[PDB]
């Protein structure tokens, strides 16, 4: 099964990007499968995980966020995914959640991925995109740079593919 | 072996209707029909009673919903419903080898058919298929369907399937129970 | 026991909650002053026997990195109270890595206060506590009262004669002070009616160093 | 495999190689054999030590005897390089030796040190230390390596015999010389 | 994954490399191991990172929860043997080991915890895939007697043995003093075309 | 490993040796296995360190709180039979070849747990080569002085050829009014 | 044990390029090795996988291209090695070399050849491969930037060295000193 | 791994996708399944891509060492015969490819499965995705097909065989065995 | 699956026209007929190459005696020769799957066909069957057949087995080669 | 089992113990494993009994066959390799722990055959509780005299912890002019 989840920060604009794609072993099932779930977060591994985990995190961020209008800190959302899922390191999920957006109101980005970008799926890309990173991109060029990483080590994979999601997030605009 | 498709002011679902244990099937009446509202089917292959001790574990929420709330559940509502079982199975000791289609009509979000991992995978399909005749048939209806169709064009489309397993599938499955799901409601045909 | 000692009077009162009022009204005065360079809370001891120790139970407990309690009331209730609050705060710390949100420590703690008011065979939390803290942009001062009601304040004050120390609180003060100037009316205010004092600023939570207290 | 000694070490010296080694053949937890010789003397300079199933090291300086004595009557780098055909003919027939050993002779100028691995795995280094040293004494090999590139006669020397220390302590201590063939 | 300490006159200096690796490819080339468990004591970790994160995560709440409590800073010791008890429970389902080093005015003490549950105080410890050739540097250059800054000279070098020679270690080193007299974090520590838009 | 316990005179003499190794990758040679589970009752052990942390302290736990109630020493074969008890009970989630001694009176107890009273013992997996040197020197006529000379060179020996200890010979004497341990 | 390999030719060059490090295990053992073999002013031969294999097998490779040198007393065409080598694979399959080798001779049209492989034998013109342990990371970002070039040299050479820069700091079976053996129609250039 | 071959009255269409792979990772995208032996009889590769040129080669060889001796072509009959006696005898040893020889003889389509399943159909398809390209397959397949309408349905049917199947990936790669004997019709794109 | 049924002047014999690996099977004209001489005829089914990799070896060899020896073997004869040979790889390395019925037609000694099983259990057949459909069919045929019969009921008798292999069975098998051997010869039905 | 081999003087003073255990029960406990190979050369025997009938046997009529032609009594080293050599070729289809001595030289051969010459040695699954006291014993300077009182109490003491090993003990004296056995 699994899933590539591209995410890359270059400035404010935080990158992050996904195949849509899953697959029944070696036959692909769907050509749209929702992985970047809306300070966004793109997890890749097994479906059922993929499902569990957000519809959890959904849940217990929801709370909060009723608790406090105050929006989530990134770096408390990686705590919160990190706690969800070693609760289970005798039945432990697979997947790999790689959160990517803003710290708020501080137009900060703050990216990291969960057992400058942090690739993490199924996946070709660790290799491609770190000397091809530039600390310094507009959207337009961040947009190019992912965009790149992310067909260039998806077409060459196997399992994953066939349809490309973009969102670069930022409080100007959020492309896709 | 299960197919759905998904059309302009309807969704098109279709069974088998058979079962084998041992080389003999034991029935060719065997309803893969799990029909649960006015517009809310599952349809289920797998092996025993977990697709029909799952289906109407199902049913009867979903029934039960439908009482105690005065409404019944959009295709989507009921989807991640059985979706949310599916995957607490999975860690339990027992873990259901059930793959279903939800089929369903809601009006104001329109026509739904959903694919559904015995895993508990739910995705939107725009047309699926399960079982083992899945491998054969699914390329027919990607290569043939189009946006457009319609239902009386949904049935060339869905004999035209029916040929893949009989002519070149080892399994005798003679006989579709072809039904359909408009804003009507749910027809056998 | 499974049966609560709290139950409604003719007019719906808990009178058992309203005692538990009155075991505020006990205790040593308690002042608290949000001021702008950062919260004070001070409380009266005494000596009393003249052999006692001042170092040994302070009613200035440190809860977390930047908050802080001062009690009226029962000092034994405190002792456990605060225990529960502490562990609210850690266990807060280990899931969501930040020391938790001042007014959201107060909101938990309120919430175990009130599980008493509905609760089998325990009688409410006689303490009542200032909770004071300081968060990104803001000091944060609370009240949490024995039936778990709290309310943030700019101003307040706790234990015997809280009743003219609001008083003065809110005519000798107003706006904001330079923080020993807001000590000012905490000094002045608790002259109304020995003496432990802890401050917040942004320097870590405090207790206000005992040489420069004189 | 059977018992088993190890601890080989070797690194050249300027015009030598000194080639240390303990002497325990140990089988198990127990040291069944606290007195064997591992290094063997092949040619009037080079020699080879091993740290493997003795059985194997006993095959072998049989048999690498047997090849040097034919030759005489008919260079470290042709020794290693018969050796790395012998345990990788061993491997072939999934019935190898265990033995790894070092091969260091002084050949005309250049202090060849080969190592064989058992699976038949081969290069020359300059500093070598088989199993035990693998881990250990290699660290201590390089930290004088990562100083200064070469080692001289007396650093090499004292290098093995502090390393050493870092099996029992009676070890051999084989050096080659610009002659070759010493032990002490 | 090299981790180390070595128990100077004055404290205790931990060390680390930034390194972690999920199998052959390197995840985290800036990866953060010298736990702050409190101000004053510090933890190592090494094996899986997961385990060594969270379980250091909680004896961090627990301890700072015994110190919040009685308002003394707690003893190495007490940090030791809950560590003991916390990694023996399990048996082994925490394979993540610990370097726990601390000052408390008993003094330096620094032990190296095996994931099953060994506490060891000793002058020099290691740990990580690196710890063989890491403590072959230490025992063959370790010396009691030893100073306060040549320890820098002593940690940066060991863990270094273990940047080269291994392939699980690498990465610019963290060195972490312990001594009453100042704390000291030193995060990244020792260093030892375009896609054309449009 | 090698522990080494032979008893007389005011109180047990007996030793173990330095290392805890993990394979043949050595961890530490400063071990004490002899360590303290009172002032009376020291425990020594084999089998493996990290089952005998968990085990050991919780008899001196327990055996502590023995002697506060009680006003008295705990009896040795009292604190050998909470280690019947807690090897007993695990002895398959467990190993552990303690020697417990205390004042001198010898206990052992082997990994399945049977405590069974010994005068002298060895244990570990280095222990059996010291046989041959232990049963053709104990002796009913010999001083205090002897025993000294017996356990320290009879672990030497062990040693030798066993390649899980080494390290340094650590000994302990309990008796009435002292422990001297050499190193 | 393992390690990268990579090649290139366009134009004339072959540029075979490779890290020097074999690691048992985890156990770096000599830093100096070179997995590009040269065996005639124009044959270089990248072999990853098994070094005790490796060597075997260029041994076996160079005494069959001699063999062939007796036998027609003409160069060994790297096409017939692109064809032999898999032959020889074929020969210890059952038993299998576990050896991925990347062929680099000088073509009679002055040209590039570059023949990757697999344990069984699978030759390939193309214009580029790397295998080895980082070849994954290579391959995708290698052929972006190679895959209308002239096949510039200079600029070539850059782009085999910075990959190589990536690699070696990502995957940790690539590493140390890297060794390039170009070739060209003056001979081979190491 | 895809290797769909048809029959019908104006030749015999052998199509085949590139793709070729180790794991999950893709080696290359480059070969072509359908292993030359003859002007006007062909291969074809499924299964491990070793086994395929390896056999092919060998098989290559035998056919020219026939045709030189018995001094006449080897047919689809013959040589599918041999093949299949020569797979036959690395039955149990894994070497599995589902190689298949076409040809004008009339036309002569047989599937030659490793374990020595030499069936003469008239329409195949082989390899993983043979399940998807069969069910295109039949849908257009008829005796009566022009040249043209048979370049189609070879394309189409490889075109939903890739689409699905994870493992096949790469561009169609026709050859037409008309009477006189095969050209690669098409070699193109399936990212069109 | 394979049918025989021994009448009073011939020998009827029929077969399953296929094969399938995977799901789907690649021929529905696979011949399990391995027609060896005038009378003597094999049917194997059996999976692979084993089944044809035999067939042949006997039919080169019961022809070869044919040239050699100027005529033609009893259907025992030949029955007992490939019995031989499947004893012999059952020891070897390679032993034969195939399971398979030497039908024939001696003058004077009368029609017969033989079972014959992989291991090589040679038996003489009033009536026989082979493959797992064998388990289904053979109550029809021992219930219905008599001594007495014709060709002509011989293949009603014949057309009822058909039934179960559809009707009851799983696998679709859906042509079938009858074929008799009678004095005349062998004849395709 | 318990095989104890001592060198010195006129020849080899060795040992072997009685039993030839198959498990627990005990099949005989008359057994000479001691047994000659040659007139000088006597061999010893662990491993199994019967990979030792066929060796040792081939190596006597190999070892008496070297002695016809050369017409000098075999070299023991030379014997010694015969069993290095039985035992290298076939260390897989074998057991044997042999201690073959001559005349006086003990030699050895591990069942995974190397051909290692001890001076002194012992075998078997009996053997290590030996250790402590050969290593502790044997000593230069010591006469003749003294090994036969040192092998037959050795064993003696090997013997009481091995629950494979009792029976008679049984010696060989090898030496110039005269093999003296003792039981």
């Amino acid at each position: 099964n699994g899933g590539a989840v591209m995410a890359m920060k270059g400035k404010n604009c935080v990158a992050i990007a996904a195949d849509r794609r899953f697959g029944i072993q070696a036959q692909m099932v769907t050509t749209d499968f929702q992985k970047i779930f809306p300070l966004y977060i793109g997890l890749a591994g097994l479906a059922t995980d993929v499902q569990t985990v957000a519809q959890r995190l959904k849940f217990r961020l929801n709370l909060y966020e009723l608790k406090e209008g105050r929006q989530i800190k990134p770096y408390t959302l990686m705590s919160m995914v990190a706690n969800l899922l070693y609760e289970k390191r005798f039945g432990p999920y697979y997947t790999e959640p790689v959160i990517a957006g803003l710290d708020p109101k501080t137009f900060k980005p703050f990216i990291c991925s969960l057992d400058d970008f942090v690739v993490s799926g199924t996946c070709q890309m660790y290799g491609m995109c770190e000397s091809l990173w530039e600390p310094n991109m507009d959207p337009d060029h961040l947009f190019e740079t992912i965009s790149q990483a992310m067909l260039n080590a998806v077409d060459r994979d196997a399992v994953s593919g066939m349809g490309v999601i973009v969102h670069i997030i930022e409080k100007d605009k959020i492309t896709t | 072996y299960l197919i759905g498709i998904q059309g302009p002011d309807y969704v098109l679902v279709a069974s088998d209707r058979v079962a084998a244990s041992n080389i003999v099937q034991m029935k060719d009446d065997h309803d893969k029909m799990f029909k649960m509202s006015e517009k809310i089917l599952l349809l289920c292959v797998g092996e025993a009673g977990d697709t029909v001790q799952f289906a109407e574990y199902i049913q009867k929420n979903v029934q039960l919903y439908k009482m105690r709330n005065g409404y019944e559940l959009s295709p989507t509502a009921a989807a991640n419903f059985t979706r949310r079982n599916l995957a607490d199975c999975l860690r339990s000791r027992t873990p259901y080898h059930v793959n279903l289609l939800l089929a369903g009509y809601d009006e104001h979000e329109g026509p739904a058919l959903y694919y559904m991992d015995y895993l508990a995978a739910l995705a939107k399909a725009p047309f699926a298929a399960h079982g083992y005749g899945a491998f054969l048939t699914l390329s027919i209806l990607d290569r043939y369907y189009t946006p457009t169709i319609s239902r009386e064009r949904a049935v060339e489309l869905l004999r035209k399937c029916l040929e893949e397993l009989q002519k070149r599938f080892i399994l005798n499955l003679p006989t579709f129970s072809v039904r359909i799901i408009d804003k009507n409601g749910i027809h056998d045909l | 026991y499974s049966f609560s000692l709290t139950t409604f009077s003719p007019s719906g009162k808990l009178v058992q909650i309203e005692y538990a009022l009155a075991a505020v009204a006990g205790g040593a005065p308690s002042v608290g002053i949000k001021a702008a360079n950062g919260v004070v809370l001070a409380t009266e001891k005494k000596q009393k026997s003249i052999l006692y120790d001042e170092r040994s139970v302070h009613k200035v407990e440190p809860i977390t990195k930047h908050i802080g309690l001062v009690y009226s009331g029962m000092g034994p209730d405190y002792r456990v109270l605060v225990h529960r609050a502490r562990k609210l705060a850690q266990q807060y710390y280990l899931v969501y890595q930040e020391p938790i949100p001042t007014a959201q420590l107060v909101q938990r703690v309120a919430s175990v206060m009130q599980e008493y008011t509905q609760s089998g065979g325990v009688r409410p939390f006689g303490v009542s506590l200032l909770i004071c803290g300081w968060n990104e942009g803001r000091p944060y001062l609370f009240q949490s009262d024995p039936s778990g009601a709290y309310f943030a304040w700019k101003a307040t004050a706790m234990g015997k004669n809280y009743v003219n120390g609001k008083t003065f609180l809110e005519k000798r003060y107003n706006e904001d002070l330079e923080l020993e100037d807001a000590i000012h009316t905490a000094i002045l205010t608790l002259k109304e009616s020995n003496i432990e004092v802890g401050i917040c600023n942004e320097a870590g939570f405090r207790r206000l160093t005992p040489t420069e207290v004189k | 495999p059977m018992v088993t000694g190890t601890s080989v070490l070797g690194v050249k010296f300027e015009g030598g190689v000194v080639i240390a080694a303990d002497m325990l053949g140990s089988y198990g937890s127990l040291a069944r054999f606290r007195n064997i010789s591992r290094i063997m003397r092949v040619n009037n300079s080079t020699m080879l030590g091993a740290s493997g199933d003795y059985a194997d090291f006993q095959y072998l300086k049989q048999v690498l005897g047997q090849m040097v004595i034919d030759e005489e009557l008919l260079s470290p780098r042709a020794i290693h390089s018969w050796l790395t055909r012998a345990m990788y003919s061993r491997r072939s027939k999934m019935n190898p030796l265990w033995n790894t050993m070092v091969i260091g002779g002084y050949a005309d100028g250049e202090s060849f040190l080969g190592y064989v691995d058992m699976l038949g795995v081969a290069y020359e280094a300059p500093s070598l230390a088989t199993g035990y040293g693998a881990y250990l004494a290699q660290p201590l090999l390089r930290e004088v390596l990562e100083k200064q590139p070469v080692l001289s006669q007396t650093e090499a020397r004292d290098l093995v015999e502090r390393c050493m220390r870092v099996s029992y302590n009676r070890f051999q201590i084989a050096t080659v010389t610009e002659k070759g063939v010493e032990i002490e | 994954t090299t981790i180390a300490g070595v128990v100077y006159k004055d404290g205790i200096v931990l060390g680390a490399d930034t390194r972690a690796t999920e199998g052959m490819v390197v995840a985290d080339k800036n990866c953060s191991k010298i736990h702050f468990i409190s101000p004053n004591i510090y933890c190592c970790g090494a094996g899986t990172a997961a385990d060594t994160d969270m379980t250091t995560q909680l004896i961090s709440s627990n301890l700072e929860l015994h110190s919040l409590s009685t308002g003394r800073l707690p003893r190495v010791v007490t940090a030791n043997r809950m560590l003991k008890q916390m990694l023996f429970r399990y048996q082994g389902y925490i394979g993540a080991a610990l370097v726990l080093g601390g000052v408390d005015v008993t003094g330096p003490h620094l032990y190296s915890i095996y994931p099953h549950g060994s506490t060891d105080k000793l002058p020099y410890v290691t740990m990580g895939s690196g710890s063989l050739a890491a403590m072959a540097v230490f025992e063959d250059k370790f010396r009691p007697d030893m100073e306060e800054e040549e320890a820098k000279n002593l940690v940066s070098e060991a863990i270094a043995a273990g940047i080269f020679n291994d392939l699980g270690s690498g990465s610019n080193i963290d060195l972490c003093v312990i001594s009453k007299n100042k704390l000291d974090f030193l995060r990244p520590y020792t260093v030892p075309y375009r896609c054309e838009k449009g | 490993t090698t522990i080494m316990a032979v008893q007389f005179d005011g109180g047990v003499v007996l030793g173990a040796d330095s290392r805890t190794t993990t394979g043949s990758y050595i961890a530490n040679r400063v071990t004490d296995k002899l360590t303290p589970i009172h002032d009376r009752i020291f425990c020594c052990r084999s089998g493996s360190a990290a089952d005998t942390q968990a085990v050991a302290d919780a008899v001196t736990y327990q055996l502590g709180f023995h002697s506060i109630e009680l006003n008295e020493p705990p009896l040795v074969h009292t604190a050998a039979s909470l280690f019947k008890e807690m090897c007993y009970r695990y002895r398959e989630d467990l190993m552990a070849g303690i020697i417990i001694a205390g004042w001198g009176q010898v206990y052992s107890v082997p990994m399945g747990g049977m405590m069974v009273r010994q005068s002298f013992a060895i244990g570990g997996s280095g222990s059996s080569y010291i046989y041959g040197y232990v049963d053709a020197t104990y002796r009913e006529g010999m001083t205090k002085e002897e025993c000294l000379q017996f356990t320290a060179n009879a672990l030497a020996l062990a040693m030798e050829r066993d390649g899980s200890s080494g390290g340094v010979i650590r000994l302990a004497a309990i008796a009435e009014s002292g422990v001297e341990r050499q190193v | 044990n393992g390690g990268t390999i990579l090649a290139i030719a366009g134009e004339d060059f072959a540029i075979v390029a490779s890290d020097t490090r074999l690691s048992e295990g985890f156990s770096i053992h000599t830093r100096d090795s070179p997995k590009c073999y040269k065996l005639t002013d124009k044959t270089v031969i990248g072999c990853s996988g098994f070094h005790g294999d490796c060597l075997t097998l260029t041994k076996i490779i160079e005494a069959r291209l001699k063999m062939y040198k007796h036998s027609n007393n003409k160069a060994m065409t790297t096409g017939a090695i692109a064809a032999m080598l898999s032959t020889i694979l074929y020969s210890r399959r059952f038993f299998p070399y576990y050896v991925y080798n990347i062929i680099g001779g000088l073509d009679e049209e002055g040209k590039g050849a570059v023949y990757s492989f697999d344990p069984v034998g699978s030759y390939q013109r193309d214009s580029f491969k790397a295998g080895g342990s980082a070849s994954a990371m290579l391959q995708p970002l290698l052929d972006n930037q190679v895959g209308h070039v002239p096949l510039s040299l200079d600029r070539a050479m850059r782009l085999v060295k910075d990959v190589f820069i990536s690699a070696a700091e990502r995957d940790v079976y690539t590493g140390d000193a890297l060794r390039i053996c170009i070739v060209t129609k003056e001979g081979i250039r190491e | 791994t895809t290797t769909l071959a048809f029959k019908f009255r104006h030749g015999v269409i052998v199509a085949a996708d590139s793709r070729a792979t180790a794991g999950a990772y893709i080696a290359s995208q480059t070969v072509k399944k359908v292993i030359e032996i003859n002007p006007y009889l062909l291969g074809t590769m499924a299964g491990g891509a070793a086994d395929c040129s390896f056999w092919e080669r060998l098989l290559a060889r035998q056919c020219r060492i026939y045709e030189l001796r018995n001094k006449e072509r080897i047919s689809v009959a013959a040589a599918s015969k041999l093949l299949a006696n020569m797979v036959y005898q690395y039955k149990g040893m894994g070497l599995s490819m589902g190689t298949m020889i076409c040809g004008w003889d009339g036309p002569g389509l047989y599937y030659v499965d490793s374990e020595g399943n030499r069936i003469s159909g008239a329409t195949f398809s082989v390899g993983s995705g043979s399940v998807y390209a069969y069910g295109v397959m039949d849908r257009g397949y008829s005796y009566d097909l022009e040249v043209e309408q048979a370049y189609d349905l070879a394309r189409r049917a490889i075109y939903q065989a890739t689409y699905r199947d994870a493992y096949s990936g790469g561009a169609v790669n026709l050859y037409h065995v008309r009477e006189d004997g095969w050209i690669r019709v098409s070699s193109d794109n399936v990212a069109d």
